[PDB]
C-alpha cells in the first residue's frame, strides 16, 4: 500500500497570516516614533 | 501543415492533398479532426481527379471521432478505391458500419419494403454478398447458414442448401436451430414453406420435417399431396411417419380439415 | 456452434432489462 | 538545377507577371519533390534551404498587395518548415521577423489564446534575446493594462522593419478601443485632453466620434450622460430563476434516484 | 517551465493595486496614486482606471 | 484502460511540445475511460488541468488543478505534488485569489 506510481520525479498559520499582512513592514518599529519627534 | 493550401484553384494541390491525406493519416489525425472539412468541396467541384478517392480520406479521418453514418455515407460514395483493400486493420472497421446498417435496415425492410423503400446503394448490398461469397468460400458455413437469416433474405439462403458444404443432415438441423431462435410467424412460416419445397425436391425426401413443417404451418392440402404420392408410390410403410407424426402433433381442427383433402 | 452463441445471449437482455424495472416497481410497493 | 527564378527575386517587381510563374514554379517544385521533412537524403536540401528561400519571400510579398488569407499559407507552410528538426538554418535574418511578424499580425487578428500558444515556439527567444520578437509580445502585453502612450511610444520604435500594415490595424484597434472607452464616468472634459490623447486635433474626425457616438460637440464640453438607472429592482427574474432553483432543491432532497 | 506564465502577471498586480487604493482611499488625486504606485506616469493614471 | 493510459502517455511531451493539439483533446471522446484506478485518473486530470492554464482557460482549470491534487496517495516522494502544489496557486494568482 501508499505507493505511488511516479511519473515526474496550529503554530504556523496565525503567524502566518502576522507575515500575510506585516510581511517586510516595520520590522524594528522603535526609533522611527523618535525620529518624528522633531520632524513632526 | 497541408491544410494551409486550400485556397489554390488549381484542384492538382488538392490531388496533392490528398496524396497526403491517406498514408500518414493517424499523426495529422490529430491535426486536422474537427477543424476543416473541405471534402465535400472538391468533391462535388467539377474539378474532379478527386472525388472517387476523396470520400475515402474522410471515411479514414471521422473514424476515430465516431461518425460512423458519416464515414458510412462516405463509404458509400468512396466507390471503387475503398472497398479494393481488405488486407489492413479497416475492413473490420467498416463492414461493422455497412453490414450492422444494412441488416438493421433490412428489419425495416422486413417490416415495409413496399412503398418509403430505402435507397439502397449497390455496394451497400454489394459488400454483403460479396463478403458472403468470401463466407461461402473461405469454407465456413456455420457462420454462411447466419449470415443469410442475418440479411433476411429467403433466396440466398435457399440458395446456399447446395454449396460446397454438403447435406448430410446439414440444413435440416438449422431449422433445428431456427425453430429455437425463431422471433415471430411473419419470417417463420416464409423461409418454412420454401425450404420443405426442395425437401420434397430432395433425392430422398425427408418426412417427419415436412410434417413438423406443416403442423408448424397449416397447410392442409399438401401432405395429401404427398400423401397422394405415397399412395401413388404405395408403401405405407413409408405412408406411417408422415401421418402419426400427424395425428399425434396436429389438431383435431386441422385434422378435421384435412381430412377432405385425404379423402378427395 | 457459433451462431446460437449471440442471438440466445441477447435473448436474456431482453429477458435481463424486465427485472430492474420489477424491482423498481416493488421498491415503491415494499413502501407504500 | 531547375532554378528559374534567380534573376528577379531580390529587385521589387511588385505584383507584376512575377506571381504567376511564381506560383507554377512553386507548383513545379510539388511536381519535383514533396515539401515534406525528406528524413530520407538529408544531403538534398534543394528542395529545403532553396525552396524554403524561396517561399519566405512568398511569403514576404504578400503583405505588399493586402493577401491576408493566402498570408497564413505561406506563413504557416513557414512555421511548418521550422517544426523540421532536420540540420539546416538554425535561424536566419528571417526567422525572427517573419515567424513574430505572424506573431504580430495574429497580435491584431484580436486571438489571445492563438497569440500564447506560439510561445512553446520560442522559449529562450522571448526576452533573454531577440529584441524585435519582444517588441511585439510586449507590445501586446501592454494592450493588455491602461497602458495607452506608451503603446504610441511603440508607434515611436518600430525597429525590425516598417510594420506599417500591422500598426494600422493597430490604429484602427486603438480607433475603437477609446472609441468605446470615451464613454466612461468622464465628468467634462474640453476640447484639449481626450482630444489629443488619441490621434485627432480637429478635424471633423471629432465630429465623426462625437456624432457617431454621444459626447457631443459643446461649449468646450464632453457632454457626461450617465443614467444606469433602470436595469436593477428586480425581484421577477430572482422569482423565476430563484423559484426554479428552490424545485431544484427539493429533486435532490425528498425524491429518491 | 512557468516563466512565460510568471511574466503576465503585472496586470493581476495593477489590479491589487488599483483594487487596494480604490478600496482604502475615498478622494485621492491622481497625481498621488501613479508615484505611490511608481508608475512614473500620472498621464495614463486616468487609463489604468 | 487503453482508453486511459493512452492519453497521458500520449500527452508527456505533447504538453512539452504542445500548440494546437489541445483542442484534440478537447474534442477528444476517450477524455473519460470513467474510472481510471485512483492515479492514472488523479494524474490525468492535472495534465488536462495545464492545458486549460496555458491556453488561459483560468477558472475552470484551477478546480481540476484542486481535484487532480485532492487524489494522490499517502507517499512520500512528492515531486508531481511539488509540480501541481506550484501550479495550481500559480493560476490561482492569475485570478487574484
Amino acid at each position: 500500500m501508499s505507493e505511488k506510481k511516479q511519473p515526474v520525479d496550529e503554530d504556523n498559520w496565525d503567524d502566518d497570516n502576522v507575515e500575510d499582512d506585516f510581511s517586510n513592514q516595520l520590522r524594528a518599529e522603535l526609533e522611527k516614533h523618535g525620529y518624528k519627534m522633531e520632524t513632526s | 501543415g497541408i491544410i494551409s493550401l486550400l485556397d489554390e484553384d488549381e484542384p492538382q494541390l488538392k490531388e496533392f492533398a490528398l496524396h497526403k491525406l491517406n498514408a500518414v493519416v493517424n499523426d495529422f489525425w490529430a491535426e486536422i479532426s474537427e477543424s476543416v472539412d473541405k471534402i465535400e468541396v472538391l468533391y462535388e467541384d467539377e474539378g474532379f481527379r478527386s472525388r472517387q478517392f476523396a470520400a475515402l480520406v474522410a471515411s479514414k479521418v471521422f473514424y476515430h471521432l465516431g461518425a460512423f453514418e458519416e464515414s458510412l455515407n462516405y463509404a458509400l460514395g468512396a466507390g471503387d478505391l475503398f472497398n479494393v483493400n481488405d488486407n489492413s486493420e479497416y475492413v473490420e472497421t467498416i463492414i461493422a458500419k455497412c453490414i450492422d446498417h444494412y441488416t438493421k435496415q433490412c428489419v425495416e425492410n422486413a417490416d415495409l419494403p413496399e412503398g418509403e423503400k430505402k435507397p439502397i446503394d449497390q455496394r451497400l448490398e454489394g459488400i454483403v454478398n460479396k463478403m458472403f461469397q468470401r463466407c461461402l468460400d473461405d469454407h465456413k458455413y456455420k457462420q454462411a447458414i447466419g449470415i443469410a437469416l442475418e440479411t433476411r433474405r429467403l433466396d440466398v439462403f435457399e440458395k446456399t442448401i447446395l454449396e460446397s458444404n454438403d447435406v448430410p443432415g446439414m440444413l435440416a438441423y438449422s431449422l433445428k436451430l431456427c425453430m429455437s431462435l425463431m422471433q415471430n410467424k411473419q419470417f417463420r412460416n416464409k423461409v418454412l414453406r420454401v425450404l420443405v419445397k426442395i425437401y420434397m425436391n430432395l433425392e430422398k425426401p425427408d418426412f417427419i420435417n415436412v410434417c413438423q413443417c406443416l403442423i408448424f404451418l397449416d397447410d392442409p392440402q399438401a401432405v395429401s399431396d404427398i400423401l397422394e404420392k405415397l399412395v401413388k408410390e404405395d408403401n405405407l410403410l413409408m405412408a406411417y411417419q408422415i401421418c402419426f407424426d400427424l395425428y399425434e402433433s396436429a389438431s383435431q381442427q386441422f385434422l378435421s380439415s384435412v381430412i377432405q383433402n385425404l379423402r378427395t | 456452434d457459433l451462431y446460437s452463441r449471440y442471438k440466445k445471449l441477447q435473448q436474456e437482455l431482453e429477458f435481463l432489462e424486465v427485472q430492474e424495472e420489477y424491482i423498481k416497481d416493488e421498491q415503491k410497493n415494499l413502501k407504500k | 538545377m531547375y532554378e528559374q527564378l534567380k534573376g528577379e527575386w531580390n529587385r521589387k517587381s511588385p505584383n507584376l507577371s512575377k506571381c504567376g510563374e511564381e506560383l507554377g514554379r512553386l507548383k513545379l517544385v510539388l511536381l519535383e519533390l514533396n515539401f515534406l521533412p525528406t528524413t530520407g537524403t538529408k544531403l538534398t536540401k534543394q528542395q529545403l534551404i532553396l525552396a524554403r528561400d524561396i517561399l519566405e519571400i512568398g511569403a514576404q510579398w504578400s503583405i505588399l498587395r493586402k493577401d491576408i488569407p493566402s498570408f497564413e499559407r505561406y506563413m504557416a507552410q513557414l512555421k511548418c518548415y521550422y517544426f523540421d528538426y532536420k540540420e539546416q538554418l538554425p535561424e536566419s535574418a528571417y526567422m525572427h521577423q517573419l515567424l513574430g511578424l505572424n506573431l504580430l499580425f495574429l497580435l491584431s487578428q484580436n486571438r489571445v489564446a492563438e497569440f500564447h500558444t506560439e510561445l512553446e515556439r520560442l522559449p529562450a527567444k522571448d526576452i533573454q534575446t531577440n529584441v524585435y520578437i519582444k517588441h511585439p509580445v510586449s507590445l501586446e502585453q501592454y494592450l493588455m493594462e491602461g497602458s495607452y502612450n506608451k503603446v504610441f511610444l511603440a508607434k515611436g520604435n518600430i525597429p525590425a522593419e516598417s510594420y506599417t500594415f500591422f500598426i494600422d490595424i493597430l490604429l484602427d484597434t486603438i480607433r475603437d478601443e477609446i472609441a468605446g472607452c470615451i464613454e466612461k464616468a468622464y465628468e467634462k472634459i474640453l476640447f484639449t485632453e481626450a482630444t489629443r490623447i488619441l490621434f485627432f486635433n480637429t478635424p471633423k474626425k471629432m465630429t465623426d466620434y462625437a456624432k457617431k457616438r454621444g459626447w457631443v460637440l459643446g461649449p468646450n464640453n464632453y457632454y457626461s450622460f450617465a443614467s444606469q438607472q433602470q436595469k436593477p429592482e428586480d425581484t421577477t427574474i430572482p422569482s423565476t430563476e430563484l423559484a426554479k432553483q428552490v424545485i431544484e432543491y427539493a429533486r435532490q432532497l425528498e425524491m429518491i434516484v | 517551465g512557468t516563466y512565460t506564465l510568471i511574466i503576465r502577471l503585472r496586470h493581476n498586480v495593477i489590479k491589487t493595486g488599483v483594487r487596494m487604493i480604490s478600496l482604502s482611499y475615498s478622494r485621492i488625486s491622481l497625481a498621488d496614486i501613479a508615484q505611490k504606485l511608481q508608475l512614473d506616469s500620472p498621464e495614463d493614471a486616468e487609463f489604468i482606471v | 484502460d487503453g482508453q486511459a493510459t493512452l492519453l497521458n502517455l500520449l500527452l508527456r511531451n505533447y504538453l512539452h511540445y504542445s500548440l494546437y493539439d489541445q483542442a484534440e483533446k478537447l474534442v477528444s471522446k476517450s477524455v473519460f475511460p470513467e474510472q481510471a484506478n485512483n492515479n492514472e485518473w488523479a494524474r490525468y486530470l492535472y495534465y488536462t488541468g495545464r492545458i486549460k492554464a496555458i491556453q488561459l482557460e483560468y477558472s475552470e482549470a484551477r478546480r481540476t488543478m484542486t481535484n487532480a491534487l485532492r487524489k494522490a496517495p499517502q507517499h512520500t516522494a512528492v515531486g508531481f505534488k511539488q509540480t501541481v502544489h506550484k501550479l495550481l496557486i500559480v493560476v490561482e494568482l492569475l485570478l487574484g485569489e
